[PDB]
């Protein structure tokens, strides 16, 4: 008999993968699957320039919340702990390389709670409103304490893949980018046992390259 | 609210049930498919039709004995404003395809001229035994007669054979079309028909894709083709890309940008043949549309050469044998 901590702190991935520049047969007969979606980033930033659609997108899960749903929420998270009965916002957790790479203007995420997973670095050395955690178990202590819409997973390669590991993704909102770039960092390979995909959005064309989303969703058996 | 909720079930009293449903097909196959809870992406209009086929269609046996399940009027949407139609849960190539695309505007009906170029699309409608068995014992091999090329350019010439200059013979419907768009883009005739009723029995064969009509609204351009008879497992992937790749070039030499191309199916079967290969297609999850580029320097509708075509970003699922015959 147990429940599982990623249903009932409800955490979510996001991201957005392009298509690794692999020249050794890059073009004639390569065989494709999901996993040719999988560059992250390059140098400590974006493979490409600006996918305006990718953010908008972006900003409208991580942001979204349905009050309306809250105390539905909030007694399993209550019942879960063996405990009872401004405005509400979603969680966002990045990795310390995932933060930097953010622009000052943009910093912390407007409308979100700003959650950051570092060792080398502690609360004294941020000026912004944010959480600074070194620990996965301590993101799960924070959510126990918060009241909170959803969690999402920003990122890092490292962030993904430690919270892949872990099953504490319910699901996984993933952006395939249809173009290559240069990447040094790349989205874990996802295991088709563990996860699959159960939507996929409408294609669309955003700063010259077609796109979509899809979701994956945690298995069963 | 949930008073209404029941009132649902009260006016679904009458519909059938799902052993009456028709075909059994045993959807246990499709197991990714019906799992899929939401499936947004273009590429299932395509995937949907296929499925309505397989689980309500109508069996018949054709003239040849061959068998297929069919269903009549479907309409399909693609914007290719926002990507270009190519599907992706199968491979597909289009060297073939542009190539008929340019001899169809050339206004050729001279069959040899794409199997020249290894294009072998009209081949088996061009042989003698194919021509004799139509009552054209007059014809020469691979003349196909009075078709697309030929109703495009000189709709309502006496056709003679695959050799003949027919220079300002017959209407040149392209032409025509091409200059009501560009002159009087709110007309409701710019319409290019390939069935010319008259010369139907000159033809290898009637044309399947019956007509064309455009639409202009703010500077962008839709296409709707209506299609009279639909191989959905062979031939409609092909013809979405054809006149996708049609309504892009038309677009461009009108000085327009490309909005929608509307897909109309008459009759719409799926061979018994290839029922086994589209399951297993079904299953598959489509991948983000490619992109088309045309070369932008070309801007009369007989300029374009196939190098002037480029597909970018195609990503795919393995080939599939609808036939898998050996
Ligand atoms: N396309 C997309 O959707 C996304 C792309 N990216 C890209 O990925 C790259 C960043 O990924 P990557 O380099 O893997 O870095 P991450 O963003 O995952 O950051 C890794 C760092 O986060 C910290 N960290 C991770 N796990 C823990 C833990 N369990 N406890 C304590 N600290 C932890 C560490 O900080 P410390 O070193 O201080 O101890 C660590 O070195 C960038 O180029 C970024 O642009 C990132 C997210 C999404
Ligand atoms: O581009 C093409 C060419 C042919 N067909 C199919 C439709 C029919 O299955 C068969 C022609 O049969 P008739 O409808 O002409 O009798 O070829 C297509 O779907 N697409
Ligand atoms: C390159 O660095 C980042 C990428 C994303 N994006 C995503 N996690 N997913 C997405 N774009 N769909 C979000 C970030 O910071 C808050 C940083």
């Amino acid at each position: 008999m147990m429940e599982q901590v990623c249903d009932v702190f409800d955490i979510y991935a996001i991201c957005a993968c392009c298509k690794v520049e692999s020249k050794n047969e890059g073009k004639k007969n390569e065989v494709f699957n999901n996993y040719t979606f999988r560059g992250l980033g390059n140098k400590g930033v974006l493979p490409w320039k600006c996918i305006s659609l990718d953010m908008k997108y972006f900003r409208a899960v991580t942001t979204y919340v349905n009050e309306s749903k809250y105390e539905k929420l909030k007694y399993k998270r209550c019942k879960y702990l063996n405990k009872e009965t401004k405005k509400l916002q979603n969680v966002v957790v990045m990795g310390r390389t995932n933060w930097e790479s953010i622009p000052k203007k943009f910093k912390p995420l407007s409308n979100r709670i700003n959650v950051i997973l570092s060792r080398t670095l502690k609360k004294e050395d941020f000026d912004e409103d944010v959480y600074i955690i070194n620990k996965v178990e301590d993101l799960i202590v924070l959510l126990g304490k918060l009241n909170y819409y959803k969690c999402f997973i920003l990122g890092g390669s490292v962030v993904y893949q430690e919270f892949l590991e872990k099953k504490l993704i319910k699901k996984i909102y993933f952006t395939r980018i249809n173009s290559t770039y240069e990447c040094d960092v790349f989205f874990p390979e996802i295991n088709e046992n563990e996860y699959q995909i159960i939507s996929v959005s409408d294609v669309y064309t955003s700063n010259n390259t077609t796109l979509d989303f899809i979701i994956y969703k945690k298995t069963n058996n | 609210d949930d008073e209404e909720e029941d009132d649902f079930v009260y006016f679904n009293f009458n519909k059938e049930k799902e052993e009456k449903n028709k075909n059994s097909i045993h959807p246990n196959d499709f197991q990714i498919y019906n799992s899929l809870k939401y499936k947004y992406h273009p590429e299932y209009q395509y995937l949907n039709i296929i499925y309505d086929i397989m689980m309500n269609g109508n069996k018949q046996s054709d003239r040849t004995g061959v068998g297929v399940l069919s269903k009549f009027g479907y309409i399909m949407k693609f914007d290719l404003s926002q990507y270009f139609p190519l599907l992706t849960t199968k491979k597909l190539f289009l060297r073939g395809i542009i190539e008929e695309l340019l001899w169809f505007i050339r206004g050729e009906t001279n069959g040899n001229t794409l199997l020249n170029k290894n294009v072998r699309i009209w081949e088996a409608n061009g042989t003698r035994e194919f021509l004799d068995n139509r009552k054209l014992f007059h014809r020469e091999v691979n003349d196909l007669g009075p078709i697309y090329g030929f109703q495009w350019r000189h709709f309502g010439a006496e056709y003679t054979n695959m050799y003949d200059n027919y220079e300002n013979k017959g209407v040149d419907q392209l032409k025509n079309i091409i200059n009501l768009i560009k002159n009087d883009p709110t007309s409701r005739r710019i319409l290019l028909c390939a069935w010319n009723v008259k010369d139907l029995d000159q033809m290898a064969l009637p044309p399947c894709h019956i007509l064309c009509q455009f639409y202009v609204f703010d500077g962008k351009l839709s296409c709707i083709m209506y299609q009279r008879s639909c191989d959905l497992g062979l031939g409609v992937p092909f013809n979405i890309a054809s006149y996708s790749i049609f309504t892009h070039m038309i677009a461009q030499v009108c000085n327009l940008q490309p909005a929608q191309f509307i897909h109309v199916l008459g009759n719409a079967h799926v061979y018994n043949n290839h029922i086994d290969s589209l399951k297993i297609q079904l299953n598959r999850i489509p991948y983000p549309f490619p992109t088309l580029k045309l070369n932008p320097d070309i801007k009369n509708i007989e300029d374009f050469t196939i190098s002037d075509f480029t597909i970018q970003n195609y990503v795919h699922h393995e080939k599939i044998s609808m036939d898998m015959a050996a």
